[PDB]
RNA sequence: AACUAAUCCUAGCCCUAGCCCUACAAAUAUAAUUAUACUAUUAUAUAAAUCAAAACAUUUAUAAAAGUAUUGGAGAAAGAAAUUCGUAAGGAGCUAUAGAACUAGUAAAGGGAAAGAUGAAAGACUAAUUAAAAGUAAGAACAAGCAAAG
RNA sequence: UCUCCAGGCAUACGCGUAUAACAACUCGGAUAACCAUUGUUAGUUAAUCAGAAUAGGCAAUAAUCACACUAUAAAUCACCUAUAACUUCUCUGUUAACCCAACACCGGAAUGCCUAAAGGAAAGAUCCAAAAAGAUAAAAGGAAAAGAA
RNA sequence: AACUGUCUCUUAUCUUUAAUCAGUGAAAUUGACCUUUCAGUGAAGAGGCUGAAAUAUAAUAAUAAGACGAGAAGACCCUAUGGAGCUUA
C-alpha cells in the first residue's frame, strides 16, 4: 500500500498485516536482454523488494527464485510553452527471476475526361 | 501613427432621463425651506470635504484627521511622507 | 478600505468576543475596572485656576504627570508605589545649566516579611516606603490585602494577595496548621478580606493565564455517539411509554 | 492504443467506490464507540506565521516532554506576526476590492454586446 | 477563454483558444439552471436563423455560449473526403442556434409556446406552457455508449445482473478488516506498547 | 493591389462610496517540508537620520477662537486654550509606451520583465482591412556643386 | 583500406538525461555536413559496489624493512569485571561525449593506474598575387660563440 | 670576445596570410549632402564664401614618409597675509 500510514512498531507489537494492497504494478517487456525466467515489472516507487516477492508469492502465486531492481530518472529536461521544466514521473522497473525452473516470455500483443479537361463529368454538352 | 480603419457604432444618448432632466431639483432648499437646511448639507462624497473645499494639502491634511485612525498603516505612513512634501512646496515656494 | 472600528476599538471588540465574553463576571469586572496609582514622584496643581497666556485671563488648568517607570523587577518584588524616573535633568535645578541625561533611582532593597495568613516569612525586594505603608496597615497580611494592585505595585504581591484572598475565603487548614485555634482567630482578624472562592482564584491572574485558565475549564472530552444516541434513544423510548 | 480505455476508468471507478464504502462502515463504528470524526488525534494549532492550522499528532516511542526535538519544533507565533495579520486583513480587503474592480470591466462588455 | 462548436480541450478549441490569445470576449447572457429550459432531445421551433421556424430535435447544448444545435438544421455545406485524389462530397454541418433564437413545441399542438417551469406530484420539474398549459414531458435520449441497458450482454469480467443487485451486508458492530478475520480466521495476540501521540 | 509593416478592444487598472473584522495522500520548523527519540525552546529598545535652517550646533508640522498669543541659534519654524459649536454604487478617471510592476511577484538580502487581437458558426479549410511610419522593390547613375529658388 | 597525430583509463567532485534507438532537417552548434538541436520511445539491475547496548577497573617506551643505532624536531578503542539484548538483506546511489569558466571556451578540476594494446585528424574548395607573420638555408664577411673586464 | 643572415647585403623554399568559388554574418560610426583644384577672406583655420580653373557617366585597385601632423582637463612642476578638513595639552 502506498500513499499511506503505516503503524510504528516497538518490541513485541503485532505482525504488519496489508489486507488491501494499493500497490498496483505493470509487466513490461525487457527493454534490455534478460534471461527468460527474468521478468521486468515497472513498480511504485516505494515498494520494497521483498513487497513484490509477497506480493508476487500471495496475490499471484507466482514463485520467485531471485529479484533485481532499479531506479530509472526521469528526464526533467522537456520545459512547456511557459519554459518551465517538465519532469517525467520516475519509475523503478524491477527484474524478477521464476523459481521452481519456470520461464517467462512476454506475450505477443497487439499481433472529368483527360480528352476533355476543364469541363465538370456532370457536364453532358 | 496609424489609426483606426473601421468605424466605432453609432452611439444614442437620451437628455431627458431623470438625472439629467431632475439636475438640480431642491437645489433652492434653503430659500424655499426657511433655510433649515443648507444647500452645503446635500452634499454627498468623501467626509473630509462635504461641505468644505481648501488647497491640497488642505484637504490632505483634513483627509488624515477625519480618517486617520480607520487608515491602513502602510496608507498613513505614505500619507505622512506626502504631506511632507506638499508642506514644504507651498510653504517654502 | 477604511475600518469601521478604529484600531482602539479592536482591544474593546476582542474582549467583548470569544472566550472573552466567558470569562467570570467578577474577574472581568476587575480587569475592566482600572484605580489610578497614588501618586508618589509628582503632585497635581493645587490651584484649578492660571492666567492664559493668549487673552491674559485667569483659566482652567490641566495636570501633566511626570513619567515613572517601573521595572518587571517591582512586579517581582513588593514596592511601594517607588519607581525609576528616567528623563533629562538640569544641573544645579536652575535652567540655565547644562542638560544631563540622568536615571534617578529609588533606593531598592530586599528584605524579609512576615505573614500571618501563609505562616511564612517571605523575602522580597522592598522599598522603605512599602514598609512604613505595612506598618499602616496593622501588618503585613493587612498591606497585601488591603493595598489595590495599583498602589501595591506587585504581581507577586497581588499573586500574594490571590493565595491570601483563597486562604480566608476557604477557611482551609492549611493556616497555621496543628493550631486550629490560632486558624481561627488569623481568619476573624482577616475577616474583612473574605470572598467568594471564585473570585479569589482569579485574582491578579494574568490575560494569557486567564484565557488558558478558562478554555481548560471549558474544554471537554469528545462525547462517543454511541453514547449520545443511548441517551437520544432512552429519552425518546421513555418519551414514548408515557 | 490501449483497447477500450474505459475499461481502466471503470474499474477504478469500481474502487474508489469501495474504498468509501469500506471507509464509510469503518467511520460510522469509530464515531460510535470514540466520537472522534478523525481516524487519527489532530487538533488545531498555531503556527509561527500566525495562520491557524489543523496538526496531526504523531505517534513517538517517547514522550513529547522527554522529545526534545519535539519541542524544538514551533507552535507559536512571533510577536511580529501581528503586523502581517492586519496585512493579510489588508489584503483581503484588497482582493474583494479587486474583485468589484473585476465586475465592472465584465459588465461594461455585457452592456457592448448588448 | 471563448466557448465554440467544438468540445474544450480538443484540437480545434486548442486552435480556437491558443494560450496566448486575449480576444475580446464574448459576452453571453447568464442564464439559471431553473431558467434554461432547453434539453437534448426536445423538438424546438427556431424563431430566428437559415430554418427559422422550422421544428427541430437537440442533440448537444453548449449551455456557456447559450448554444442549442439542431442536428440537420441552421444547416451550411462543407465538403468531406476532401483529398489530392478526389475534390470531396457535400455534406450538411449545422451551426449553434442560441437560446432566444429557438422555443419548445407543445405535444399536442405544434407552435412556439412560451413555457414556465413548475413542479409535479412526483416532484420533477416540468416545463408548462404559458398559454394552453401543458406538461411537455423530459424527451428519451439514447445512452451515449449506444448500450441499451437490457439488450446488454455481459462480456468478460462483468457481473452478472441478479449478482449486482444481491445484497449480502448484515448490520453489525464489526468493520470490514474485523469482518475479514472471522471469516478468515486471522488471529493476532501481540499488542503495541503506549504511544505517545504528538 | 509590393515586400517589410500597419490596423483593432478588452486584459485589467485608478479614485471615492459602501463595508471593517469576529470564515488530496504524504512531508514539515530537525538541515522546515527528512515517516519514530538526538539538541531543549524565542521576537523587541526614544525611531533615528536624511531633511529645513541656503553650512552647522539648540531646534525642524507630518467647527470657531486661530495660524492669533505664546514658544524658537526670536530663525528655519513651532503653536494650545478659555469660551462657543457639532443627532442622520459611482467617476467632464485610464484603455496594452496609458491604467496596478502585472497576462505576474510569474519568467543571498533583494531586484523584477516581455506579450494579445477572424466570424453568428472553423462539426463554416482562419478574417479582413491600409496610394497609410521609417526601411526597401517596382524604376541605379550622366561636366556645375547646402541641392532650392526665379 | 591508406596517410599522418600521441596522455590514455577509472574513481572523487559537479552536472541531472546532455545518455541510446528511431523520426525530422526549420530553430540551437558561435557556418554546414553531422548532430550535441526538434519529437518519440527506451535506460542505471547489488547480502558481495557505494550511502544510509551499558557501568566499572586499568594502560610509561615513535617511526624509519625496527633489529643494531642513536637522536630531537617528540612521533601509541583495546582488554578485563558485571549488567542488557536473543536469529538479519530492506531502503538508496548506479546512464552520458557530463563539471566550474555568459559558450561544444582557450583555461579551472581531487586521487589511482598506466604511455599506446588506449586515444586521435592539421586539408570547405580553387589559385600559388604582392605585402605581412613564422620556420629553414647562405658565396665572402662575422655584431659593422657562451668567454674578459 | 666570439659566434652566427642580426648586419655588410640580400636571396630562395615551406607554412600562415594572400587571391578566386560557395555558405553564414557583426562593431565603433552616421544633420542632410548633387561631397573638386588654385589664390583670396578668416579665429593658426574652406569640398560648400569672393575670383580664377577643371570637369562624360558609373566603377576598380594600391601606399603611410612629411606637414617639427591634428588633438584632451594625458604628462610634469610651482603658487596663494586662497578655501576647507584634520590633530591638539
Amino acid at each position: 500500500a502506498r500513499n499511506v500510514l503505516y503503524p510504528l512498531y516497538q518490541l513485541g507489537g503485532p505482525q504488519l498485516r496489508v489486507f488491501r494492497t494499493n500497490f498496483f504494478i505493470q509487466l513490461v517487456r525487457p527493454g534490455t536482454a534478460q534471461p527468460e525466467d527474468t521478468v521486468q515489472f515497472r513498480i511504485p516507487m516505494e515498494m520494497t523488494r521483498v513487497d513484490l516477492r509477497n506480493y508476487l508469492e500471495q496475490i499471484y502465486n507466482v514463485p520467485v527464485a531471485a529479484v533485481r531492481t532499479r531506479v530509472q530518472h526521469g528526464s526533467n529536461r522537456r520545459r512547456d510553452h511557459k519554459n518551465v521544466r517538465i519532469k517525467k514521473p520516475d519509475y523503478k522497473v524491477a527484474y524478477v527471476q521464476l523459481a521452481h525452473g519456470q520461464t517467462f516470455t512476454f506475450p505477443d500483443l497487439f499481433p472529368s475526361d483527360l480528352r476533355c479537361p476543364g469541363i465538370p463529368s456532370w457536364f453532358g454538352l | 501613427a496609424f489609426v483606426r480603419l473601421t468605424l466605432p457604432p453609432p452611439k444614442v444618448v437620451d437628455r431627458w432621463n431623470e438625472k439629467r432632466a431632475l439636475f438640480g431639483v431642491y437645489d433652492n432648499i434653503g430659500i424655499l425651506g426657511n433655510f433649515e437646511k443648507h444647500p452645503k448639507e446635500l452634499i454627498k462624497g468623501p467626509v473630509w470635504l462635504r461641505g468644505w473645499r481648501g488647497n491640497e494639502l488642505q484637504r490632505c491634511v483634513r483627509k488624515k484627521k477625519f480618517v486617520g485612525n480607520r487608515m491602513f498603516i502602510e496608507d498613513l505612513h505614505n500619507l505622512n511622507k506626502r504631506i511632507s512634501y506638499l508642506y514644504k512646496h507651498f510653504n517654502r515656494h | 478600505p477604511l475600518h469601521r472600528y478604529p484600531v482602539h476599538l479592536w482591544q474593546k471588540l476582542r474582549l467583548r468576543q470569544g472566550i472573552c465574553a466567558r470569562l467570570p463576571a467578577h474577574f472581568l469586572r476587575s480587569l475592566e475596572e482600572e484605580r489610578t496609582p497614588t501618586p508618589v514622584h509628582y503632585k497635581p496643581h493645587g490651584t484649578k485656576f492660571k492666567i492664559n497666556p493668549k487673552n491674559g485671563q485667569r483659566e482652567r488648568v490641566e495636570d501633566v504627570p511626570i513619567p515613572v517607570h517601573y521595572p518587571p523587577e517591582s512586579q517581582q518584588g513588593l514596592w511601594g508605589g517607588e519607581g525609576l524616573i528616567l528623563g533629562y535633568r538640569y544641573a544645579n535645578n536652575d535652567k540655565l545649566s547644562k542638560r544631563v541625561k540622568k536615571v534617578w533611582k529609588p533606593q531598592l532593597f530586599t528584605r524579609e516579611l512576615y505573614s500571618e495568613i501563609l505562616d511564612k516569612k517571605f523575602t522580597v525586594t522592598v522599598t522603605m516606603r512599602t514598609l512604613d505603608l505595612i506598618d499602616e496597615a496593622y501588618g503585613f497580611d493587612f498591606y497585601i490585602l488591603k493595598t489595590p494592585k495599583e498602589d501595591l505595585g506587585s504581581k507577586f504581591g497581588m499573586d500574594l494577595k490571590r493565595g491570601m484572598l483563597l486562604r480566608l475565603a476557604r477557611q482551609d487548614p492549611h493556616l497555621h496548621p496543628e493550631n486550629p485555634e490560632r486558624r481561627a482567630a488569623i481568619y476573624d482578624k482577616y475577616r474583612s478580606f473574605v470572598i467568594p472562592e471564585a473570585e479569589a482564584e482569579w485574582v491578579g491572574l494574568t490575560l494569557e493565564e486567564a484565557l488558558e485558565k478558562q478554555r481548560l475549564l471549558e474544554e471537554k472530552d469528545p462525547v462517543p455517539l454511541f453514547k449520545v444516541y443511548v441517551e437520544e434513544l432512552v429519552q425518546r423510548l421513555q418519551e414514548q411509554v408515557l | 492504443p490501449m483497447p477500450s480505455p474505459e475499461r481502466l476508468e471503470k474499474v477504478v471507478d469500481s474502487m474508489d467506490n469501495v474504498d468509501k464504502v469500506v471507509q464509510e462502515r469503518e467511520d460510522a463504528l469509530r464515531l460510535l464507540q470514540t466520537g472522534q470524526e478523525k481516524p487519527r488525534p489532530g487538533a488545531w494549532r498555531r503556527d509561527i506565521f500566525g495562520r491557524i492550522v489543523w496538526h496531526k499528532f504523531k505517534q513517538w516511542p517517547i514522550p513529547w516532554y522527554l522529545n526534545k526535538r519535539y519541542n524544538r519544533r514551533r507552535f507559536f507565533a512571533m510577536p511580529y506576526v501581528d503586523r502581517f495579520i492586519r496585512l493579510r486583513i489588508e489584503k483581503h480587503a484588497r482582493i474583494e476590492a479587486r474583485k468589484r474592480s473585476l465586475q465592472k470591466k465584465k459588465e461594461k462588455i455585457l452592456h457592448a454586446k448588448f | 477563454y471563448r466557448y465554440g462548436m467544438s468540445r474544450p480541450g480538443s484540437i480545434a478549441d486548442k486552435r480556437k483558444n491558443p494560450p496566448w490569445s486575449r480576444r475580446r470576449p464574448v459576452v453571453v447572457e447568464p442564464i439559471s439552471d431553473e431558467d434554461w429550459h432547453l434539453f437534448c432531445g426536445d423538438m424546438v421551433e427556431i424563431l430566428e436563423g437559415k430554418d427559422a421556424g422550422k421544428q427541430g430535435k437537440v442533440v448537444q447544448v453548449v449551455r456557456q455560449r447559450n448554444w442549442v444545435v439542431l442536428e440537420g438544421l441552421n444547416t451550411h455545406y462543407r465538403y468531406i473526403g476532401r483529398t489530392k485524389d478526389h475534390r470531396g462530397t457535400m455534406i450538411a454541418s449545422e451551426a449553434p442556434l442560441l437560446h432566444h433564437q429557438v422555443k419548445l413545441v407543445d405535444p399536442v399542438d405544434r407552435k412556439p409556446t412560451e413555457i414556465q417551469w413548475r413542479f409535479t406530484e412526483a416532484g420533477e420539474r416540468v416545463r408548462v406552457s404559458t398559454r394552453s398549459g401543458r406538461i411537455i414531458p423530459k424527451p428519451e435520449f439514447p445512452r451515449a455508449d449506444g448500450i441499451v441497458p437490457e439488450t446488454w450482454t455481459d462480456g468478460p469480467k462483468d457481473t452478472s445482473v441478479e449478482d449486482a443487485l444481491e445484497r449480502t451486508y448484515v448490520p453489525r458492530l464489526k468493520t470490514l478488516e474485523e469482518d475479514v478475520m472471522e471469516a478468515m480466521g486471522i488471529q493476532e495476540t501481540r499488542r503495541f506498547k503506549k504511544v505517545y501521540w504528538y
